[PDB]
């Protein structure tokens, strides 16, 4: 399932931008032997593992099966570890709920939460760790249906999200999926602040002390009281206490049937949101 | 919005 690409059947067009390790690069796959051009976004990642192992690693990326989860399509080892995935065309759900701040609904958000939750459910029911899910590593594949990536990368490459990290992962480096539930809420908490950078203007090397006090993320403003104690539900000191995805997944999908009830956005009932040639081939189509 | 919003004393997000 995984594809070894040369560094031929590929070409870097754009710089995307760059983010933790690498740069993300909008590129496109030329399968050789093929007319046809799969339009791609390649991540090189910059270089204590061997060459051996990142392929019994990606071999796992790229099987996670799943609508919300973004899938390994390829990988390209020479001098440099590349991984090729397919592009989404709108860029990370952060940059989005940021430029369109007055236009996005009940509905839609609370859609999101939903939905990345699903794709921490999947990971969940089959034992893997995300360990950086933020609202930076969910793209967008079309503004009504969202997808995780980044998955396992983390673990792949040993600066170090301390504000999206549960405290124990921060103290004693422990990483379980009681640990993500952690980082889902604070996930949850930038698409509620439509945003707003968490805990801002407070030092990393001061969150551990602030959070141990027992101060954790405000309550947004748009967020009605049942809204935000889920996040804070999920942000508790004892891990096997916070919400499991499942349960998520369900007191968020139970007001996805009624957006308006729980959140409270002036100006809802009125809001609406959203390279070429030929032999442009969907990443789908080519992977039967 | 104040980037803190304190939970004290309760047990369940205050460490010890």
């Amino acid at each position: 399932l995984l594809r070894i690409l040369k560094e031929t059947e590929f070409k870097k067009i754009k710089v995307l931008g760059s983010g933790a390790f690498g740069t993300v690069y909008k590129g496109l796959w030329i399968p050789e032997g093929e007319k046809v051009k799969i339009p791609v976004a390649i991540k090189e990642l910059r270089e204590p593992k061997a060459n051996k192992e990142i392929l019994d690693e990606a071999y796992v990326m790229a099987s996670v099966d799943n609508p919300h989860v973004c899938r390994l399509l390829g990988i390209c080892l020479t001098s440099t570890v590349q991984l090729i995935t397919q592009l989404m065309p709108f860029g990370c759900l952060l940059d989005y709920v940021r430029e369109h701040k007055d236009n996005i609904g009940s509905q839609y958000l609370l859609n999101w939460c939903v939905q990345i939750a699903e794709g921490m459910n999947y990971l969940e029911d089959r034992r893997l760790v995300h360990r950086d899910l933020a609202a930076r590593n969910v793209l967008v594949k079309t503004p009504q249906h969202v997808k995780i990536t980044d998955f396992g990368l983390a673990k792949l490459l040993g600066k170090v999200p301390i504000k999206w990290m549960a405290l124990e992962s921060i103290l004693h480096r422990i990483y379980t999926h009681q640990s993500d539930v952690w980082s889902y809420g604070v996930t949850v908490w930038e698409l509620m602040t439509f945003g707003s950078k968490p805990y801002d203007g407070i030092p990393a090397s001061e969150i551990s002390s602030i959070l141990e006090k027992g101060e954790r993320l405000p309550q947004p403003p748009i967020c009605t009281i049942d809204v935000y104690m889920i996040m804070v539900k999920c942000w508790m000191i004892d891990a096997d206490s916070r919400p499991k995805f499942r349960e998520l997944i369900i007191e968020f999908s139970k007001m996805a049937r009624d957006p308006q009830r729980y959140l409270v956005i002036q100006g809802d009932e009125r809001m609406h949101l959203p390279e070429d040639m030929d032999d442009v081939v969907d990443a789908d189509e080519y992977l039967i | 919005m104040p980037p803190t919003q304190s939970f004290a004393p309760d047990p369940k997000y205050v460490s010890s």
